[PDB]
RNA sequence: AAGCUCGUAUCAGUUUUAUGAGGUAAAGCGAAUGAUUAGAGGUUCCGGGGUCUUGACCUAUUCUCAAACUUUAAAUAUGUAAGAAGUCCUUGUUACUUAAUUGAACGUGGACAUUUGAAUGAAGAGCUUUUAGUGGGCCAUUUUUGGUAAGC
RNA sequence: GAGAACAGAAAUCUCCAGUAGAACAAAAGGGUAAAAGCCCCCUUGAUUUUGAUUUUCAGUGUGAAUACAAACCAUGAAAGU
RNA sequence: GGUUGCGGCCAUAUCUACCAGAAAGCACCGUUUCCCGUCCGAUCAACUGUAGUUAAGCUGGUAAGAGCCUGACCGAGUAGUGUAGUGGGUGACCAUACGCGAAACUCAGGUGCUGCAAUCU
């Protein structure tokens, strides 16, 4: 029975961690502006860490979140780099996957010596028709254990489309 | 969960757990001058569901809250209004509905007839001198949130336009530009007559022939244009005004008809003579 | 060196009960209080304004004053060898009705609708409190309850 | 008991010396306990032992002390 | 010490009845926090030796504790009430308050006498002025702090 | 706890569990979860006039605090504060 | 009796794992011209009730369930405690006389009640 249980994907995140800030995190928003079409916002860092070489409230990551059709779209292409492959590994326990890459010139765009190279974290949270309970204002909710989204429920529905595997 | 964090827990309000009411205005709300000792304060309460709007007037009381008048958006169409049960002009005639209803009841329907020339001004119910003053509640809006343009100021309009005194500001009405300290009537008249719904209507209809033919179903069955709507809210206005009166639905059957047929839907508790039953049976077949 | 500030010692005194933090239920709020009604004091932790001093806790009052979220009382405090007369100004969740006249207020209401109900019938009315009384002359059967005959037991360590 | 005995001389104070009649260091009496091992109502774990109570779901309680 | 106003009158180092407040004694640790003995069953791409042990946490148990820990919680002490300045019925004042003669406060007039609202007692109760000495204390039972202890 | 290029015990991102085991200038004890915590917007009531009350108490002062009245203001859709 | 709005007491109402739900209601759900708010119409705002679904929310039932609540000559008149003696004992402490009287433990039962308004085979 599964008439409206049907899993869809939610929202995609772009995600660029520079250790520092300045010249080299604008050039790094840069191309998330263009990637996405929307602008992004910097992250600062929690606490300072001396061995990494970051400071308290130093502004050093920087993210975007993109949904509805557009999101599928920068998936697939984010997905002709790995040659539709992924591990055993990469999905969470609660229905949710990810995976990372060490070009973005590779997806398309011009490698714009002024820009430079940055790798890209991609990360794809799934869910059913009906999470709305758990986001809304009034009369907030949970979901039931039935319409949960499980890790063997979206490495399935990752197999039926795309045509993938899974490794070991 | 270990049995002693649930020992140790305290649970909310029910009210809370349900996230229905929300105490910290609550309590500002209706908390009365303690030298004003048993008078009553009331509430202008303005809820919006699916498809439906509801507004009440409550008083507080000990035992539970106590309504004073109702007044459901799906009471519309014996006024005229049968398309837009939800919309911005909807929640305005019943936010006058409710006003002309509780007028009527108290006996100063007489007297403070709100406006009959609505232009979208802000204005509000002064009291006539060596008279009675008007009948005073105040705007409960529940979890919604405050922005401009939302349709629980519409309520708010209706009732203070069919004679109600309730206080409030003007920032919060559509036309008003946050740039400019002031509002703009001629913006602010056009959604009290379901002005933002004829704008989609002719634009959509030039625009995409399907979507038109998908939403305003209604509209076409009926043979309502986009110049239509105006002047049956007009009307609407001007039969609420004359009949506020409260008419329940005739009802099919009795309570006991219906609640005969709802307890073959209902599963009963079992005993614990039955209940020892299960266990012992349980035991002899593991 | 010593401290005795406002709320010195009030550890224990002001906490709330147990599993009954958070905020006040607002039948708190609705109760309405007339002067010359008697209240008790009890404060709550979770109201820092309009709180008593931790010496009258505990302590009945009769209402003097009321204002907006608060009312008065008349305290007596006996200071030295005499009692003085004390006002305070108290929020009224530190505050409730005073039950020690509820049950008495009853008693007058019976005390008429009895002598009047006896007007027309019996004099001496008797509408006096009496204490308890020694008890009456009885007889206990031995039917079906003979009497069992018990000895005292010997010492036995079970530890 | 005499190893006990040969220990009160380093205390201060009198001390006295009881045979139990517990089954060792369980807080039942020796009738007790036997009639709940024959049961098969006591379960091993350790150096103590753990008991079958009649509360709790059978669905614990069945896949422990599978002989009662 | 001088009295003064009055005299059945209210009062009481007391009990009873009704109704509050408290966190000490005790108790508790397979209840929170903080200590603390012993195994048992499990967990690792996440400690270290060795091809399998010792430490780590997890779960179910076990021994023993707290002036500055606690769910529970006494005994003794402790607040208030037990009427005439009370109760009830009717309706007058106001610039306060109410959508409103709605309410609040204070009143007019009417109805109910001392089994008139528990017990016991009461060299009567209430009140004012003025001034002496004193402002090194110590002992006993019980509770209790510092100290090995002390006629400390 | 389960995941994501460089990335590791600690950088950033996502979900789940989470009665407060966090935070609230300072000592400690109370208090607080659609807040009294975090972030954002607007502000000066940290204002004017003179009384009453609570604590220490002789029912003196000083310090601190509580509830109003009469003004003028802030904030909010509003009750309110 | 079901359901919605507003509540009162604030777990008998919570938590875990499953099953069920006619009618109506609630809800998920569809759209982005307009008021409005965001990195993202996800949240918030508006529009339609039209295209869909009881999958979830929600409500009820089930469990020698955890927790919670109530009661018991269950433990126990035990621990503790007011008062008394030229009582016992080197002491530490203890017994008795006239009174008050716990907690843990054990067992049994229970698993929300209810006010105002509207609506429904
Ligand atoms: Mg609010
Ligand atoms: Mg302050
Ligand atoms: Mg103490
Ligand atoms: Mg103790
Ligand atoms: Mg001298
Ligand atoms: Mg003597």
């Amino acid at each position: 029975q599964n008439p409206m249980r049907d899993l869809k994907i939610e929202k995609l995140v772009l995600n660029i961690s520079v250790g520092e800030s300045g010249d080299r995190l604008t050039r790094a928003s840069k191309v998330l502006e263009q990637l996405s079409g929307q602008t992004p916002v910097q992250s600062k860092a929690r606490y300072t860490v001396r061995t990494f070489g970051i400071r308290r409230n130093e502004k050093i990551a920087v993210h975007v979140t993109v949904r509805g059709p557009k999101a599928e779209e920068i998936l697939e292409r984010g997905l002709k780099v790995k040659e539709y492959q992924l591990r055993d590994r990469n999905f969470s326990a609660t229905g949710n996957f990810g995976f990372g890459i060490d070009e973005h010139i590779d997806l398309g765009i011009k490698y714009d010596p002024s820009i430079g190279i940055f790798g890209m974290d991609f990360y794809v949270v799934m869910n059913r028709p009906g999470a709305r309970v758990t986001r809304r204002k009034r009369c907030k909710g949970t979901v039931g254990n039935s319409h949960k989204t499980t890790k063997e429920d979206t490495v399935s529905w990752f197999k039926q489309k795309y045509d993938a595997d899974v490794l070991d | 969960k270990s049995s002693a964090y649930s020992s140790r827990f305290q649970t909310p309000f029910r009210r809370r757990r349900e996230g229905k009411t929300d105490y910290y205005q609550r309590k500002r709300l209706v908390t009365q001058h303690k030298a004003k000792y048993n008078t009553p304060k009331y509430r202008l309460v303005v809820r919006f569901t699916n498809k439906d709007i509801i507004c009440q007037i409550i008083s507080s009381t000990i035992t539970g809250d106590v309504v004073l008048a109702a007044a459901y958006s799906h009471e519309l169409p014996r006024y005229g209004i049968t398309h837009g049960l939800t919309n911005w002009a909807a929640a305005y005639a019943t936010g006058l509905l409710i006003a002309r209803r509780t007028l009527q009841k108290l006996g100063l329907d007489e007297t403070y007839k709100g406006v009959e020339e609505v232009e979208g001004e802000y204005e509000l119910t002064e009291a006539v001198e060596d008279g009675p003053r008007p009948f005073k509640v105040f705007l409960d809006i529940g979890l919604q949130r405050t922005t401009t343009g939302a349709r629980v100021f519409g309520a708010l309009k209706g009732a203070s336009d069919g004679g109600l005194y309730v206080p409030h500001s003007e920032n919060r009405f559509p036309g008003w530009d946050f740039e400019t300290e002031e509002i703009d009537p001629e913006l602010l008249r056009s959604y009290i007559f379901g002005g933002h719904v004829s704008q989609y209507m002719e634009e959509l209809a030039d625009d995409d022939e399907e979507r038109f033919s998908e939403l305003f179903k209604g509209y076409l069955a009926d043979d309502i244009d986009a110049d239509s709507l105006e002047d049956i809210y007009t009307s609407a206005h001007e039969a609420i005004r004359a009949d506020p009166a409260f008419k329940p639905t005739e009802k099919k059957f009795t309570k006991e008809q219906y609640a005969a047929e709802s307890k073959k839907y209902r599963q009963t508790k079992l005993s614990k003579e039955e209940r020892a039953a299960r266990v012992a049976a349980k035991i002899a077949a593991l | 060196g010593k401290s005795h500030g406002y709320r010195s010692r009030t550890r224990y005194m002001f906490q709330r009960d147990f599993r009954k933090h958070g905020a006040v239920h607002l039948s708190t709020y609705l109760k309405v209080y007339k002067v010359g009604d008697i209240v008790d004091i009890k404060a709550n932790g979770s109201i820092q304004k309009g709180m008593p001093h931790k010496f009258y806790q505990g302590k009945t009052g009769v209402v003097y004053n009321v204002t907006k979220s608060s009312v008065g009382v008349i305290i007596n405090k006996m200071v030295g060898n005499r009692y003085l007369e004390k006002r305070l100004n108290l929020r009224v969740e530190h505050i409730k009705h005073s039950k020690c006249r509820q049950e008495f207020l009853e008693r007058v209401k019976a005390n008429a609708a009895k002598r009047a109900e006896a007007k027309a019938q019996g004099v001496a009315v008797q509408l006096k409190r009496q204490p308890a009384q020694p008890r009456e002359s009885r007889i206990v059967s031995t039917e079906g309850n003979v009497p069992q005959t018990l000895a005292p037991v010997p010492y036995e360590t079970f530890i | 008991v005499e190893g006990l005995r040969r220990a009160r001389y380093k205390f201060p104070g009198q001390q006295k010396i009881i045979l139990s009649k517990k089954w060792g260091f369980t807080n039942l009496d020796r009738p007790e306990y036997l009639k709940k091992r024959e049961a098969g109502e006591v379960k091993d774990d350790g150096a103590f032992v753990k008991f079958l109570s009649k509360k709790g779901s059978l669905e614990n309680n069945i896949r422990e002390f599978p002989e009662y």
